[PDB]
RNA sequence: UUCGGCAAGGGGGUCGACUUCCAACCCGAUGCAAACUGCGAAUACCGGAGAUGUUAUCACGGGAGACACACGGCGGGUGUAACGUCCGUCGUGAAGAGGGAAACAACCCAGACCGCAGCUAAGGUCCCAAAGUCAUGGUUAAGUGGGAAACGAUGUGGGAAG
RNA sequence: AUCAGGAGGUUAGUGCAAUGGCAUAAGCCAGCUUGACUGCGAGCGUGACGGCGCGAGCAGGUGCGAAAGCAGGUCAUAGUG
RNA sequence: GGCGGCCGUAGCGCGGUGGUCCCACCUGACCCCAUGCCGAACUCAGAAGUGAAACGCCGUAGCGCCGAUGGUAGUGUGGGGUCUCCCCAUGCGAGAGUAGGAACUGCC
């Protein structure tokens, strides 16, 4: 169970995203049936190394957004072109 | 535009719809003959009479002949004039000439339509 | 250069051909190239034949991009002659982030040495990718 | 209504936008005008939003 | 005899069509607008073509088809000024 | 226009079976189109309401010039390419002076009555030259002060990751 | 070759280049029939300019149809001074 | 089955189940009437036999088409640098992916 810290995407845009990616942070979306979809900001360094560990997609990741966990599983990961990094990842509550 | 399924069967008539009136459909069954005064926008039946209902009056012989087709026309039209309709077009989808449909139309006029 | 394709005259043949590798298992490895560029079939052969001639240890070497864009030349005067099919044959279009050669192999890379020899034959700085 | 005040100068400003302001009645910096809230007025103020400071 | 050289459409000059009859003004029952020939159906304002929609208006006149499968070839249903 | 599997046809080799090659079809994975497209902009455009502008908008009549343009930007078509041809939109050269760019038709700022005072634009502030040889911090040593390319580089500095 | 069944929006065919349209069809087969009528206007070709053409009426009257209606030649855009 | 209302997410494939009221299939062609060669078409008559084509219900969403929650490329429009080229401001936002819908409603 990988514990990761995160926040909420308030300024949803490409410009704001590039300012986060420069500080090592990327956007992400979490959905879960009856649960309302949520957009958050994850830590680049932390996730990048964890997503490298195969078990990452099968675990019940404990994402703590601001002050509370959510528990989800990785779905797909959109990678960046010119500079190999994380662009956007999808998640599903578990 | 393309020809609708109804247009392919030419059972309908768009030329009678450009006017904005009513129709006079004539259905025929090897046992009974029906007639109706339907108005545009769906199947709005104002008045109708069946040859089987002609028995209510005093019909003895079969109800699948020509004389019975004329009797129904007078009934459907008589009820139509009671409704408030004056004019009407003949709509016999698929049939020959001098048949029972012509006797139905000739009967409709005899009433006042 | 507008992407030309069919409805044209028959030119030369593919200097390329040998797809190589066993087509029983589909994988997702690769050798990406950072930058768009046009590579002719005559070059693809040199690079492909370079690695294949090195990966004699095994196989599973495959190429995804094939030369499909025709390019003509007009060696003569000028006024007359749009363009014939000479040395400039089929040319392939590579995207800034496209994988050309991917060999189905798990961390036992004996092809990195092979991809290196080929990387020096095609015009464009390519990089080795594990994913 | 809304009070429009020219904050930016004429130098550098794009034409037409300059004609717009000349329209509202402003031909110098600091000048202020009162425009009622109506469809067009809103469109013009929108085009000159960068050059002026509006508020109702 | 036949046709050859795997080619597509065949070209010539510039189109000979206009935009006569914007419609919001009077208009005798006649071909409103011009593009392609031979078409009937619309007898009033019936501007209806696949898209954001279409329109026309005001003018009491029996009949008045369109040009053809173009600016609303479909035949809607009646329409006059408001009170002819 | 890539690969695998199945069925039918033709040719060759050893046995009326099998193996190999080629073309057409179907299924699951692999790739494309200036005259394709289930989709689909921005955007240009007709008409009508809310600014700006006023005898305008418009009608009639008199006199025209003019039908060898060019360049920058954006979008192009042709061409190996061109201070190339040939289009389109727009701003200019042509009547843009003034200022900067060392000098310079179209690059940047900007658009002029005379005289006078003041403040700025561009640009510039070591000296020639008016104005700081100004403030905080860092890098380079080559005087690099930048044609200078594809390509190469433990010359050296900064940052991140195993 | 033809005949019987099945699949089959249609890739056929529709005089002529090409696009567009069409199947209980504007395509095929068969039968019947033959409006390519006379007269006169309104409209259409940014921006004026003829012949010519076309779309849409009216008046009278030919052909076909039960009738609405359909023709001013051949589905439309070359076949002319 | 009868009789209404709303009145184009009801294209096109596929599964289960029920009615001897209604309805076509079906059966029979004496006659009205009709087929260039054929009551097949056309038109008339009776009900032996089913539900197999329909219909009533109800279960899959394949594929078409119409809506909805999530997001990056792409793209206007106006200033910045830079060898080219790229960037910023501002109005929006490919396809892939997760879900929605296979009629509705009253009366006898």
């Amino acid at each position: 169970m990988f514990t990761i810290n995160a926040e909420v995407r308030k300024e949803q845009g490409k410009g704001a995203s590039r300012r986060l990616r420069a500080a090592n942070k990327f956007p992400a979306i979490i959905y879960g049936g009856k649960e309302a979809p949520l957009a958050i900001e994850l830590d680049h360094d932390k996730v990048m190394n964890m997503q490298a560990k195969a078990e990452f997609y099968s675990e019940v990741l404990t994402i703590v957004v601001d002050g509370k966990e959510i528990k989800v599983k990785a779905q797909d990961v959109q990678r960046h072109p010119y500079k190999p990094k994380l662009q956007h990842i999808d998640f599903v509550r578990a | 535009k393309k020809s609708a399924r109804i247009r392919r069967a030419t059972r309908a008539r768009r030329k009678l719809q450009e006017l904005g009136a009513t129709r006079l459909v004539v259905h025929r069954t090897p046992r009974h003959i029906y007639a109706q005064v339907i108005a545009p926008n769906g199947s709005e039946v104002l008045v109708a009479a069946s040859t089987v209902e002609k028995a209510i009056a005093e019909q003895l012989k079969y109800t699948g002949n020509k004389d019975a087709a004329a009797a129904v026309g007078k009934a459907v039209a008589e009820r139509a004039l009671e409704k408030g309709i004056k004019d009407v077009s003949f709509d016999r989808s698929g049939f020959q000439y001098h048949g029972r449909v012509q006797a139905l139309a000739d009967a409709a006029r005899e009433a006042g339509l | 250069q507008p992407k030309r394709t069919k409805f044209r005259k028959m030119h030369k043949g593919r200097n390329r051909g040998l797809a190589q590798g066993t087509d029983v298992s589909f994988g997702s490895f690769g050798l990406k190239a950072v930058g768009r560029g046009r590579l002719t079939a005559r070059q693809i052969e040199a690079a492909r034949r370079a690695m294949t001639r090195a990966v004699k240890r095994q196989g599973k070497i495959w190429i995804r991009v094939f030369p499909d864009k025709p390019i003509t030349e007009k060696p003569l005067a000028v006024r007359m002659g749009k363009g014939k099919g000479n040395v400039e044959y089929w040319v392939a279009l590579i995207q800034p982030g496209k994988v050309l050669y991917e060999m189905d192999g798990v961390p036992e890379e004996l092809a990195r040495e092979a991809f290196k020899l080929a990387a020096a034959k095609l015009p464009i700085k390519t990089t080795f990718v594990t994913k | 209504t809304i009070k429009i005040t020219q904050t930016r100068s004429a130098i550098g400003r794009l034409p037409k936008h300059k004609a717009t302001l000349l329209g509202l009645g402003l031909r110098r910096i600091g000048h202020t005008v009162e425009r009622e809230d109506t469809p067009a007025i809103r469109g013009m103020i929108n085009a000159v939003s960068f050059m002026v400071k509006v508020e109702e | 005899a036949h046709k050859k050289a795997g080619g597509s459409t065949r070209n010539g000059r510039d189109s000979e069509a206009k935009r006569l009859g914007v419609k919001r003004f009077g208009g005798e029952s006649v071909l409103a607008g011009s593009i392609i020939v031979r078409q009937r159906g619309t007898k009033f304002h019936a501007g209806a073509n696949v898209g954001c929609g279409r329109d026309h208006t005001l003018f009491a006149k029996a009949d008045g088809k369109v040009k053809f499968e173009v600016k609303g070839p479909k035949n809607r249903k009646f329409i006059s000024i408001e009170a002819e």
